[PDB]
């Protein structure tokens, strides 16, 4: 559950790590981690004409 | 016999025309196309 992990400059309840849209998001944890959160293959908002 | 049958057979020339000898054909018409678009980031689907 990503609601765990902290945002940046914020607080939260686990350590967590993940790739490079995930350390610009959220705060990436320099200690041992404890998941690990990628950036969805295909997510976002989709808009129609 | 004189003053009997006397049966006459005729043959008007109603017109001559210079035809024409059609050789290949087709069909034509108007059209007008309609698009569907739709944008992926890289690495979506398809979109290497
Ligand atoms: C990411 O997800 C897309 C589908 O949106 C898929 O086609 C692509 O192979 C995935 N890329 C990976 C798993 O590296």
């Amino acid at each position: 559950d990503i609601s765990q992990c902290p945002k940046i400059g914020g607080h939260g309840s686990k350590k967590c790590t993940g790739d490079a849209a995930f350390c610009s998001a959220y705060e990436c944890t320099a200690q041992y981690a404890n998941a690990y959160c990628s950036h969805a293959n295909g997510s976002g908002i989709v808009q129609i004409q | 016999v004189k003053e009997d049958q006397t049966k006459f057979l005729k043959i008007k020339t109603v017109s001559s025309e210079l035809s024409c000898r059609e050789g290949q054909s087709y069909w034509t018409g108007s059209f007008s196309p309609k698009c569907l678009s739709s944008r992926r980031c890289h690495l979506v689907g398809e979109c290497h």
